RNA sequence: UCUGCGCAUGGCUCAUUACAUCAGACGUAAUCUGCCGCAAAAAUCUUGCGGUCUCCGCAACAUUGGAUAACUUGGCGAAACGCCAAGCUAAUACAUGAACCAACCGGAUGUUCUCUGUUCCGGCGGCAGGGCAACCUGCUGCCAUGGGACGUCCAGCGAAUGAAUGAAAGUAAAACCAAUGCCUUCACCGGCAGUAACACUCAGAAGUGUUGAUUCAAUUCAUUCCGUGCGAAAGCCGGGUUUUUUUAUCCGGCGUCUUUUGACGAACAACUGCCCUAUCAGCCAGCGAUGGCCGUGUAGUGGACUGCCAUGGCGUUGACGGGAGCGGGGGA
RNA sequence: CCAGAGGGCGCCCGUGAUUUUUUACUGUGACUAAAAAAGUGUGACCAAAGCAGUCAUUCGACUUGAAUUAGAAAGCAUGGGAU
């Protein structure tokens, strides 16, 4: 797959370092509508090497962002729901709520796995205010420290999903 | 004693001969420890240790490889069943509405 | 423990005489054999001819002004066997030296980012303490951490600038690839297929352009590159391709009519 | 001096080769070292590959090891009782490689009674084993039949293995 | 486990020495040899493993089917002239000399001797095929891997 | 003159010598290997000062110790590439010794306390009663398929032994038993959509060594090694910066220990081939002849060798013995 | 980022053969020190010889040449299938 150059350039420095800049690897910029652009590289050398460059581009007087395929992505792990977890919370029974108690709010949630250390724990969006309590700490629960943190996911769908899941069973039968 | 030198307190013996002024002959120290000396023994010191995590380093790189590869391989082995899996079952009971 | 050896019984690669000496150099043990290497001082002397003489060439190595590998040696006797980049910085100049066609070492004359490329044949792959896995070469280089794909038999390409390997190419399938020994020496073509015998040598069968087949052991196979217009590295002055012997000896002609 | 060579030896045919050269030093036997019991002597000797092997001299001590569990302690070397090759030796209780022995079996014992927190481990340990019987009358006493599976004339350190079932049950019966 | 004196007569006992099959087990008893531990070790030249290494009891350190003894460059084949001694075979090879003067051939014969496996015991007549071990007696350097 | 390296190569000569030696082809998974090449390296409780008990507290280009030649002095002997005593003094000779720097990886654990299993089939400890002293009964406390926190010990390379590892390729019904995960509800209810591994700090930081073939490479665990293994040479020489040079400001070139494997060689074994002679036809085993079994020895395989057991091995396709002869490439 | 369909090569292993199957010989091909011999080029003045040299015309060119064949058995691979 190709990646999604963003927040460079219009473009004017942009078209022609584009072209300026090609081959010998260096992909090519095809500009667009607002300040982004398309990178096509089609073999996934392209996402390899994006990673360690910061070369083989320039700017005009932006920041460069090199986001992967989509244009979007990190508003939706930000923000937008919330969604929360906690790790240092192993196996050994603190029990239900008193979890829940611990870092307020509303229910609902449940830990994973055997491994180890995380549960992970659904509430809202204004939760953003009260993890960014326990992240920054906090330090102590039970014989060891803490942290809290954040991506989104799910839900969204997985409450649907688990749904058409016990829907499935029937239908496979 | 130690914090005082030894360095003009070696033995000079005076030598003299006639038709050529007269000389003194003295020794070296070949086991004084000396600004070089002490220089080399702490790059020593220093690369002794560097080359090590060095190579560690690079073992951490390999091994990240062989884990990026079964990584992939996994992706699709999982990718592949969850696919086939539920279009499969799918078709079939749909079928079974046209029947 | 040998330390002498006589003109006769050394190879006539090195091009030497029946007559004037009774002596040859026998090099010190290094990457190369006794039969596919070329000493220091037959170069030097024989060939490039900056040197008329047995001690001018101590004289210009002991000192230094010359370096294989890019490491500059101070070795009067050294091997210079196979894809080996001998550069002398004060003429400027980068030879690579490499089989030519008639089983003739040829010194072939290579851009200077070329120079930094080198091909090494892995030979054996075994594992090492702390499980640290090593590609040993036919040059006894030793390459740590080697790619998971690696096999015997196959080729990495070592950069020399700094100490490294990137991508491998493989003995797999028709790929451009060239002979070492066996007089077959520097004669290029296409792997057409590999013969198997378990237990004893495994021939395979080589296909050169402009057809005219033939075959040669699965050891004396070198890889040079993937395809013939994908090659890393430079070829001789003769493309990999023989010719029959009336046609050798028209064309002498043909040129001294000039 | 001494060689380990065929050229003083007959033929298949019978007949008898004839010499044209001199003993090399590089076919050389030398005399074989006597290991036995008593206080340790260790004298080496300059072997061909630059490095020395040592001359085991009066080793009564050994590297012991019991089979099935992985394991081992050291403990003392008491008795020679039987050898294949002769009766002669065993009765000066020299050690050779595959000579049945004597051992004190003290830490044995000790290890096995070990095998709030550790408790459960033993219990655990306890469950789904099982030792034979011929093993443990002998263990309960503090003697055991073990076997010197290290070649002690050219190392100069015993190392063995204890005996089990299948085979305890041969050496056994030939006494 | 138990003896097994069937095989033993002798007064240093025989085990295997590649893998312990001296530990006691209720896992070979009920059955005839299958279950009983083994070392096997196939050669991979297209001499394909007997059923009887296998399955067997037998402990012989002379034969490459139970023991680490590997074979190598050379392979040859030959009869059978004698049964006679334990473990140890004769074969006599039978080729072709040519002699240029008179264009004729002549016929000779090496007389050989290998160190047949317990597995095997070919009848007098019979062709063995034979390869190349590391030295087993003075004469002994061979060994069977097939039998015709 | 001490130290290091070489002198075993070249050169010269054919006496022995016929299953020897050599030539072509082949193996050493049966082993050694200085110099040379590419490389690897995290064990180490040390040094200095002050007080002070041989004990502590601080500080950290590590600041280490002891002799021996030339030489000097007395000399000896007929001579001797023969030698003696005393006094000296060097090291990349010899002997010691490196904390901090220090990553990563586990196991054994502890009479350390913190969550814990809302029960009893088992165990352990204490107390009371009876006792044939073997044992039984009653009561109380702790633990039972679990993870954290804290303390302690072992951990490197090379070598020895035992044990594990060093995949696999003989169809798809659907609970029956315990542990346990996920989905799901509120629950220790229901249920199986998801699934490398994953009850921690790494949600990919090896689930996978090379070979036709391995008891090999390598990894893990348990005990070891005792000097006969492992110094960063406690080493030398330069280029500068930068005036104060004479300074922890930096860099370069050499040199060495151990480990690792290519090369140069060393040492074994075998496939095929070799002049005349029968007025040389039987040869071989007490004291090894042929083989098996266990050890011993060697760098290593092996009747190479000890002990035990077996009775074989070779021969008119010329064994054995004798005569002539270094073998081959090659000469006429 | 094709459900199904037979598949088509490549790789490794397992299983199956009423009796798989070989060799001499021959063709082709591998693998094989130099010196010596046969041989190609070349005016060392010729010649036994040697592997050299030759040319413009200068502050080098020839991509300078130094080919190639044979070399007993025995061993290697692969066609052929009469004797």
């Amino acid at each position: 797959n190709g990646l999604y150059v963003k927040n460079w350039g219009q473009g004017s420095v942009d078209d022609a370092r584009a072209l300026f800049g090609t081959a010998g690897k260096v992909v090519g910029v095809r500009v667009r509508r607002r300040r982004y652009a398309i990178i096509f590289f089609e073999n996934a050398a392209a996402v390899k090497k994006a990673i360690d460059l910061f070369n083989g581009k320039e700017f005009m007087g932006n920041v460069l962002s090199v986001v992967p395929a989509k244009t979007t992505p990190k508003p939706d792990p930000h923000a937008n729901s919330s969604v929360v977890f906690v790790s240092p919370i192993f196996r050994a029974s603190t029990t239900k709520k008193q979890i829940l108690e611990l870092f307020s709010g509303m229910k609902v949630l449940r830990l994973r796995t055997y491994r180890n250390n995380y549960a992970y724990v659904y509430l809202d969006t204004p939760a953003a205010a009260q993890r960014a309590v326990k992240e920054k700490n906090g330090a102590e629960f039970r014989g060891k420290q803490l942290r809290v943190a954040l991506s989104t996911r799910s839900l969204a769908k997985d409450r649907a999903r688990a749904e058409r899941a016990r829907l499935l069973m029937a239908a496979q039968k | 004693s130690r914090g005082d030198d030894v360095r003009k307190y070696v033995i000079r013996r005076k030598v003299v001969k006639e038709g050529k002024k007269d000389r003194f002959k003295a020794p070296k120290i070949q086991r004084l420890i000396t600004t070089a000396v002490k220089a080399r023994r702490a790059k020593k010191a220093k690369v002794a240790i560097e080359k090590v995590r060095k190579s560690a380093e690079e073992r951490r790189a390999y091994l990240h490889l062989i884990g990026t590869r079964r990584r992939a391989a996994r992706q699709r082995n999982s990718a592949r069943r969850h696919a086939h899996k539920v279009a499969a079952q799918k078709q079939a009971l749909a079928l079974f509405k046209g029947k | 423990t040998k330390k002498h050896l006589k003109r006769l019984y050394a190879p006539k690669d090195w091009m030497l005489s029946k007559l004037t000496g009774v002596f040859a150099p026998r090099p010190r043990a290094g990457p190369h054999k006794l039969r596919e290497c070329m000493t220091l001082m037959i170069i030097i002397r024989n060939r490039l001819k900056y040197a008329l003489n047995a001690a001018e060439a101590q004289m210009i190595l002991r000192q230094g002004l010359v370096c294989v590998d890019g490491k500059p040696r101070k070795d009067t006797k050294y091997p210079v066997g196979f894809m080996d980049v001998v550069e002398i910085p004060r003429t400027g100049d980068r030879f690579r030296i490499l089989y030519d066609v008639k089983g003739r070492f040829a010194l072939v004359k290579v851009g200077e980012a070329e120079g930094n490329i080198k091909l090494l044949k892995v030979e054996n792959v075994y594992t090492s303490t702390g499980r640290i896995p090593v590609a040993m070469t036919h040059d006894g280089h030793r390459i740590r951490y080697p790619d998971p794909r690696t096999h015997r038999g196959d080729t990495l390409v070592y950069n020399l600038k700094e100490k490294k390997v990137v991508d491998l190419i493989k003995s797999s399938n028709g790929k451009v690839v060239m002979v070492t020994g066996g007089a077959n020496r520097g004669r290029i073509g296409e792997i057409m297929s590999i013969e198997r015998h378990p237990g004893a040598f495994d021939i395979a069968r080589l296909k050169d352009a402009a057809g005219h087949e033939f075959a040669t052991r699965a050891s004396n196979i070198f890889v040079i590159g993937k395809d013939m217009q994908s090659v890393p590295v430079t070829l001789p002055k003769q493309q990999g391709l023989r010719i029959n012997v009336i046609q050798e000896r028209e064309e002498k002609l043909i040129a001294a009519e000039a | 001096g001494i060689v380990r060579s065929r050229l003083h030896k007959r033929k298949i045919t019978g007949g008898k080769t004839k010499i044209h050269r001199k003993r090399m030093k590089a076919e050389l036997g030398r005399l074989p070292a006597h290991t036995k019991l008593g206080a340790r002597r260790v004298s080496p000797v300059r072997a061909r590959g630059g490095n020395f092997k040592l001359r085991g001299l009066r080793l009564d001590t050994g590297n012991f090891a019991w089979s099935t569990e992985a394991i081992a302690q050291r403990a003392r070397i008491l008795d020679v009782v039987y050898n294949a090759t002769s009766n002669e030796l065993v009765r000066t209780k020299t050690l050779v490689k595959n000579c049945i022995v004597v051992v004190d079996a003290a830490p044995f014992k000790l290890w096995y009674a070990k095998h709030d927190e550790l408790k459960r481990k033993w219990m655990l340990r306890r469950e789904n084993h099982k030792i034979e019987k011929a093993v443990a009358d002998q263990l309960k006493e503090g003697r055991l039949l073990a076997r010197i599976t290290s070649r002690p004339g050219q190392t100069a350190r015993a190392d063995g293995a204890l005996l089990e079932g299948a085979e305890l049950q041969f050496y056994l019966k030939k006494l | 486990h138990s003896v097994d004196l069937t095989l033993q007569h002798e007064k240093a006992y025989q085990r295997q020495t590649a893998v312990n099959e001296n530990s006691h087990n209720p896992n070979k008893k009920h059955v005839n040899m299958s279950g009983h531990i083994r070392y096997s070790k196939k050669i991979g030249l297209g001499f394909k493993t007997p059923k009887s290494a296998i399955n067997g009891k037998y402990i012989d350190r002379k034969c490459p089917f139970t023991s680490d003894v590997s074979i190598r460059g050379r392979i040859l084949r030959g009869v059978v002239h004698s049964t006679k001694m334990k473990r140890s075979i004769v074969i006599r090879r039978d080729y072709l000399h040519f002699i240029r003067k008179y264009q004729r051939y002549q016929k000779r014969h090496r007389s050989l001797t290998v160190h047949c496996s317990p597995c095997f015991d070919p009848k007098p007549g019979d062709e063995v095929i034979v390869g190349q071990c590391r030295p087993l007696s003075k004469t002994i350097r061979y060994n069977v891997l097939e039998v015709v």
